[PDB]
RNA sequence: UGGCUCUGCCAACGCUACGGCUUGGCGGGCUUAGGUGGUCACGGUUCUGUCCUGCUUCGGCGAACACGUUACACGGUUCGGCAAAACGUCGAUUACUGAAAAUGGAAAGGCGGGGCCGACUU
RNA sequence: AUGCCCAUCACCU
RNA sequence: GGGGCAGGCUGGG
């Protein structure tokens, strides 16, 4: 349910919201990017549970799934270090979190 | 200006008259397909323009055929926005040294020589001296007479320039016996033409009192057999040299009322023309009972600028008695 | 229902100079919390210029990432925290909102 | 010399676009003049002021009337940035009359969007 | 052919209007950004339509065409400081001309 | 899907860095570049989700515009940012991840 | 345009790969035309009232309420004086120059008033 | 469709 | 008889 995945991605945006605040200037599109992937995955999350089409609940996992990337890439961003390693992992786990709900919840929709 | 006037062409199309061009073609047309098609690479389309012009190998498109009856049928054919923006590029350049040839008392197409400068023209004329009596006349079909020929001969007195003369030939051919009637170059060009009855009325003739009207020309007297003189002149002029046909004249005493430019102008009073109030009458009327009550007031204003210079103080209040509503 | 961005407009009214208030600091969340502040009129706009339901869903997800937007700026911490005063008193308002998409939602599913 | 033709040559498009040009016209030195705060929602009016051009103009080349509802949704928005520039933009972004004034621009664009909707609608 | 030739004659249109959208200041920075995004996002717009085919692509790459001449005579209103002056605005529409003449012959291409 | 974005990956490997040396003055191109190029895996990204090609084409569209920003940035961007050179070479890694969404394309049709 | 992929400083949400980053202050740098509508230059037929059948220079103009057809007095439609100049126009796309007026080019003069100068009013 | 004055809405000098 | 004005009725619009 998108309640579910929204609290639980609420701890990756309470997470990475303050590491991609700190993402330099430097990287600063990349940072605002990646918060408006970080913030932005919880309006694919809720426009997947406000609605249906399992679609929705697939641009959340692309979302999610962007927000991985944007975990992998800013960590070794630049020498501007955006994301340090051990942030990386700790927000994946929070998106794996969520990425788990996320795939739960595509599955009980399937 | 030293006459001659051999360059025009480069004035015409340097793009700071065509850009006038385009902004006097789109003024009020900004809102056609004509503006809104030319309006999409419109700085483009003036440099294929200016280019046009500036070679020479601009022609004038089709005369879009459509017309409006009115019982008084002129083939008023549209011109595209190009053309009209060709026209305009021309009459921006060519206007200026052909409406000052353009004798004071042309009241037609010039800048602040308006229909109203006419009425007024003729009501001032009139009470300076204190005509006693006056010519009026009237081109049969002024614009399908005008020589276009005979035009190209004043057009060309006064252009000089061979490519203006050019241009102004693909705007306008001189091969014909026909302006077309709704064509910035033509109200010019008519101006220009009748023109020359304005001259056959003013140095010939040696008329001080008279205003022409694109095709309308009153000519206050005090002897109207000096009048039924300069007409007769005038028409064997403007019939042997411009192939305009007078449709209507008068040589009515200034007491008949000069029915000059959508009015009736006495030494005294400036009555718009009974037709104006007849339309204007029946359209509020109608405007009345079709509940359309609040476009009269846009047509209200309108008519009361078409009025605000005629003696319409008793007919305003009489409007305002009958219906209520504000005119002035 | 058009009375729904018109209800909708009180939260803009009241979280809108709330969102403006968020610093540089947050601008991201700020400029993201703006887009569906005042971008939800539009999400609103859209619903009833179709009736279409999907519409009127998309329009409900607005209110509950804006709902979303009233949580995440109460904790984003230091002086330009969303109080919890106005986080509680622009739910209600989105509240207001919600309810009325809510009966628009039910309006069209139950034709 | 032939006016260069844009394909796609939509008449209802290219009124719309100088009508609501005379909407930006107005509204885009009152968006520019909303303060520096109240530049994400300048910047979110100017993109629906702007960027409602564009709804215009793939409404008009892109002729299919889904477009052309997506710019009455923003026509409606840029209504609604009227409402809130007005309102809810704490100095005051547009007057009364400055939203009076606008309101009645994007009317006319609106008159336009409408008859083209109505066109194409049949 | 096609989606190649009209791009290398619209990258005439963003390496001339470029400079001018990466001109125009930062007050009129949602315009300078919008009108970057439509001149250099019709690059998309012209690939999409290279990528499909679809008339209707290349007719939403006739949108941009409009939309970046759009941009034209909008950076050339704008009066608070300015942005496209007006010989800009002439030289852009000729070579926007030329990706309008070539988007043509591709849309007649494909009818 | 994963391998078109680990080859993109390398794509944004090397083009970040140039994005990043684009001058300020070309910090809006730059903004742009940057939201095709770190914009361009979400493209990849929702292709490999929801698996429909008009997806996969936005992301080729995503990938020939990356290819265009390598074309505007050597060059158009006055201070030709981008080296020859170096659109050759991401060009070799847009075109191995092009290769992998023509490769990726052709699979699902 | 709350901007800077922009610094310096300082501070601390923080994040730190321990370098910084971020971020906050704080400085410096970079950042009259227009629009809409009209306005003047829709009829056809019988009917019901109502009136004219005036005028004419024979072209037409009218009057049946705009009704004192008129705000019955004026616009700047003002009043004189001038008309040198400039403008206009004819002279003239002339003389002249030059093979050619060829996208040179007059003028004397003639004709205007459009111009000028006052008065009074605007 | 062209002109002509108005009327309004706008917008800065 | 003709004609002008305001209403009948029918088109234009």
């Amino acid at each position: 349910d998108q309640m579910l995945i929204v609290e639980r991605y609420e701890r990756v945006i309470s997470y990475l919201y303050p590491i991609a605040q700190s993402i330099p200037r430097k990287h600063g599109v990349a940072r605002e990017m990646f918060l408006k992937c970080l913030l932005g995955q919880v309006e694919l999350f809720i426009v997947a549970g406000k609605s249906n089409q399992v679609s929705k609940l697939y641009a959340a996992d692309a979302g999610l799934a962007m927000l991985r990337f944007w975990l992998r890439f800013l960590a070794g961003i630049q020498k501007p270090h955006a994301m340090t390693p051990h942030q990386v992992e700790t927000a994946q786990v929070l998106i794996a979190e969520v990425g788990r709900i996320l795939g739960s919840w595509i599955a009980r929709v399937n | 200006m030293g006459k001659r006037h051999r360059n025009l062409i480069d004035q015409i199309t340097t793009w700071e008259n065509l850009l006038d061009a385009y902004r006097k073609t789109s003024h009020g047309k900004r809102r056609t397909w004509g503006y809104l098609e030319f309006k999409e690479y419109d700085l483009a389309n003036l440099l294929a323009l200016q280019a046009e012009l500036k070679a020479g190998n601009y022609e004038r498109g089709p005369y879009r055929e459509f017309l409006v009856y009115e019982p008084k049928p002129r083939l008023i054919s549209a011109l595209e926005f190009k053309d009209r923006l060709v026209q305009h590029a021309l009459c921006n350049i060519v206007a200026p040294i052909f409406e000052a040839g353009l004798l004071p008392y042309t009241y037609a197409c010039r800048p602040d020589k308006g229909t109203h400068a006419g009425v007024c023209h003729v009501q001032a004329e009139l009470r300076r001296t204190r005509a006693t009596h006056f010519l009026k006349s009237d081109f049969s079909k002024f614009f399908p007479s005008i020589d276009r020929a005979a035009l190209y001969a004043m057009i060309d007195k006064k252009i000089h320039c061979a490519a203006t003369r050019r241009l102004l030939r693909v705007v306008l051919p001189d091969e014909g016996v026909g302006i077309p009637i709704g064509s910035l170059t033509s109200q010019l060009f008519a101006n220009v033409y009748g023109g020359a009855v304005d001259r056959l009325l003013h140095d010939e003739l040696k008329q001080r009192h008279w205003a022409r009207y694109m095709d309308d020309i009153v000519v206050l007297g005090d002897d109207p057999e000096e009048l039924r003189a300069v007409f007769y002149r005038l028409r064997d002029f403007a019939s042997e040299r411009l192939g305009l046909k007078i449709s209507h004249w008068q040589v009515a005493p200034v007491s008949r009322g000069i029915n000059f430019l959508g009015y009736r102008i006495w030494p005294t009073h400036k009555l718009l023309r009974k037709s104006s109030v007849k339309r204007a009458k029946r359209k509020v009327a109608n405007f009345i009972k079709h509940g359309e009550d609040e476009s009269l007031q846009r047509f209200l204003a309108s008519w009361s600028g078409h009025a605000q210079w005629a003696d319409t103080h008793n007919l305003f209040t009489w409007m305002e008695e009958q219906y209520g509503i504000a005119c002035h």
